């Protein structure tokens, strides 16, 4: 019941949120061969979707 | 007549937050047209005073004294003139009765009852009833206080009518139950017209003897130095535009005295061998000595700056600027992003013609870059080419929206240069032709970027109900 | 019509292919070779 | 300072990307080669800040 | 000048032989020798 | 097969445009006949006499 | 007096009103309008 217990990996724009979101990775260049376990989390169209 | 009531009362009300008179007024076919009458929209007033300017900006001096010194993004002084010339144009009363009358006739059949010295005959085609402020900023009242009048079209078009308090007031200050029953009763004192500063518009003014002004006890004086600073203020608003010109013809003569004239071709049309150019070069010198006879403000570059001056080409300029100045394209937004993309160029143009001595002043051109060479080509806004370029009796002048510049001699070969405004300050050139965006009235929509249907257009033909 | 079909080829491998058409034009004959017709698919991930 | 970085983490350069692989890893490829041995398993973690 | 980017086509000719079909490409294509031959001219040194 | 006369396409020798073909200019003559012209128009003529001298007589 | 053209061999053209005409009046005509804008 707190706002968020992780401000810098929360906001659509911060580090995080770029770094291991893939519609954000897309515009950074990546190996889309990898498996990085963030990505299952932090694809929030996806999730919305 | 109905018109005038209102606004005389409304004047009645609001002299205690802005200390102007009631000035009616009624105009003819002198003035503007029945198809210009038919459709108008809304009159527009705003005085200029005998040492300040104007009156919506700040009273002792402004911040209108600085050159616009041929700045890019900023184009005048950015966008808070435009918002501050728009804050002082005020928005008058009026009403277009668009059938043939005779005024004495009409307002002894009205309500209202003439008493004049004599009964001379005023026969107009249609009366347009508005309301202007003369503004007396103590009880006294200047006699070089000039007064603007804008007519305002529902395009966007407008013409500009000016004149002083000398000619409002040559006489009318020389001779010196409810409301409405009283003012039907006693009525209108007498009719006399006025003119502008050019002697150009003949339009009539109504004095009305019940109008509370006589009440106010105004006192006036009309100086010779306040009427030679007024001429002074006047000679710069007229000199705006020529001072231009003046510029541009410098320009020109500046940009062929420094590369000598080997001057390049920049425009697509062929050349000949055999062709003698000592006939062309002498009709270059007389056309542009002819172009500096007939110099007019409708011409290129001031209808090529008409748009340049309000915010919409601020935030253009300042988006082009953010594209052109944009590094290589990188592989990651290719691949996944939105990718990117200035298609026809938008001109205007001079023509002018030597062997007729008739210059063509108000052309619209697209032009085009040929995509074999590097070279420009004109293009008619309907889409035919112009073939202008073939006759060697002839001279263009071009202008871009960039503001760049080209004339152009028979066989496409182009004068290259840039206009210059560093030797003309703001002020002026805002409230000479600083392009004003229409307001809300019947018959158009709320939201901006919408289909418009036709004109209201209070008729003269149809029976208007 | 090409604004048309442009906004549906969104993709990875598609505007590679058009990204790996950025070279020059001699080259650009001989990396095209025709292979043929094709009459059925699967609409798998990998189509047959 | 970059050649310190990676000489430092001890990750290598990219051995100069050609313009044709930036869009073939665009694409998606295999650029880690396997280890020496594997007495434990296939490696796998992440990071988040 | 500066751009390459190029154009595709399908003909449904009814012609069989190929330097017959060739007359007729050089009879409707050129714009495209003569803007070849431009780009020899315009860039020498260069392999078009 | 006598002399007749047919409709040949009319042959002009021209020149396509490029961009460093260039119109040169006689100087010692016909920019020294621009010299004088130059110099006259600058002084007096300004064409913001005519109208405001106008509106000057109509006055006095 | 005379320009200075880039392609020095000249070209015969389709003459096509659908582009530009090339300066078309002859000597006669050049003459007359030298007279016509000298009187």
């Amino acid at each position: 019941f707190a706002a968020t217990h992780n401000p810098w990996a929360s906001q659509a724009g911060c580090l995080s949120d770029v770094l291991y979101n893939t519609r954000h990775r897309e515009r950074l260049g990546y190996n889309s061969k990898f498996y990085s376990p963030c990505a299952q989390y932090f694809n929030t169209e996806e999730i919305i979707a | 007549m109905e018109t005038h009531l209102y606004s005389d009362l409304a004047f009645e009300a609001r002299f205690a937050d802005d200390e102007q008179l009631p000035l009616h007024l009624v105009l003819d076919q002198e003035v503007l047209s029945n198809e210009e009458a038919e459709t108008l929209r809304y009159v527009y007033y705003r005085n200029v005073d005998s040492a300040g300017r104007s009156t919506g900006r700040a009273p002792g001096g402004d911040e209108d004294d600085a050159p616009a010194s041929d700045d890019a993004e900023d184009a005048v002084g950015g966008d808070r003139a435009f918002d501050r010339e728009r804050r002082t144009w005020q928005r008058a009363c009026f009403r277009v009765l668009p059938r043939p009358l005779e005024l004495l006739d009409y307002l002894r059949q009205s309500g209202l009852t003439v008493t004049l010295e004599k009964e001379q005959r005023v026969r107009m085609f249609y009366a347009v009833f508005t309301t202007l402020g003369l503004r007396c900023p103590d009880n006294r009242l200047s006699g070089a206080q000039t007064l603007h009048l804008r007519l305002v079209w529902p395009d966007g078009s407008y013409r500009d009518w000016e004149f002083l308090a000398r000619d409002l007031l040559r006489e009318e200050m020389e001779a010196n139950v409810a409301r409405t029953d009283e003012w039907k009763g006693a009525g209108v004192s007498r009719l006399r017209e006025v003119w502008d500063v050019q002697h150009r518009v003949r339009l009539r003014v109504l004095w009305y003897v019940n109008s509370f002004w006589r009440s106010r006890e105004l006192s006036y004086d009309d100086h010779e130095v306040e009427l030679y600073r007024a001429l002074d203020a006047y000679r710069a608003r007229i000199a705006v535009e020529y001072v231009l010109i003046r510029a541009v013809r410098d320009e020109i003569y500046a940009v062929l005295r420094r590369d000598g004239g080997a001057l390049p071709q920049r425009f697509a049309c062929h050349v000949s061998r055999n062709m003698s150019w000592r006939v062309v070069w002498e009709l270059c010198r007389h056309a542009l000595a002819l172009w500096m006879d007939w110099a007019d403000v409708r011409s290129c570059i001031i209808k090529a700056l008409t748009p340049r001056l309000s915010r919409g080409a601020a935030a253009a300029a300042q988006r082009a600027r953010r594209q052109r100045e944009r590094s290589a394209p990188k592989p990651q937004e290719l691949l996944f992003g939105p990718r990117n993309e200035p298609a026809e160029q938008t001109w205007y143009a001079d023509v002018v013609r030597c062997v007729r001595a008739q210059v063509d002043l108000g052309v619209e051109v697209r032009a085009a870059r040929c995509p074999r060479t590097g070279l420009w080509i004109v293009r008619d806004r309907r889409g035919r080419l112009r073939r202008w370029l073939s006759q060697p009796e002839v001279c263009v002048l071009y202008v871009t929206p960039d503001l760049d510049f080209y004339w152009v001699l028979p066989g496409g070969f182009a004068v290259s240069s840039r206009v210059t405004l560093h030797g003309l300050a703001q002020r002026a050139l805002r409230d000479r032709f600083q392009n004003f965006e229409a307001v809300l009235a019947r018959g158009m929509h709320v939201e901006a970027g919408r289909q418009e249907p036709e004109t209201p257009r209070v008729s003269g033909r149809r029976l208007p109900f | 019509t090409r604004c048309l079909l442009e906004s549906v080829y969104t993709a990875s491998a598609a505007r590679a292919a058009l990204q790996w058409l950025d070279l020059g034009p001699h080259l650009l004959h001989r990396r095209l070779e025709t292979l043929g017709c094709v009459k059925t698919v699967s609409l798998g991930i990998t189509s047959l | 300072v970059d050649r310190w970085i990676r000489h430092a983490a001890g990750v290598e350069r990219p051995q100069l990307l050609d313009t044709e692989t930036i869009s073939m890893l665009t694409f998606g490829s295999m650029s880690e080669r396997n280890a020496a041995a594997t007495v434990h398993g296939q490696k796998a973690a992440c990071e988040l800040i | 000048g500066p751009e390459t980017r190029p154009g595709i086509y399908v003909l449904t000719s009814s012609i069989a032989h190929w330097q017959t079909l060739v007359d007729v490409a050089r009879g409707k294509f050129a714009r495209e020798r003569c803007s070849f031959v431009n780009r020899r001219i315009t860039r020498p040194r260069q392999i078009p | 097969s006598l002399l007749h006369t047919f409709w040949r396409l009319p042959v002009a020798v021209f020149f396509e445009p490029h961009e460093e073909n260039v119109l040169r200019c006689p100087e010692r003559v016909l920019r020294r006949l621009l010299e004088d012209a130059a110099v006259t128009m600058r002084g007096g003529g300004w064409r913001e006499d005519v109208l405001m001298d106008r509106v000057r007589k109509r006055y006095l």
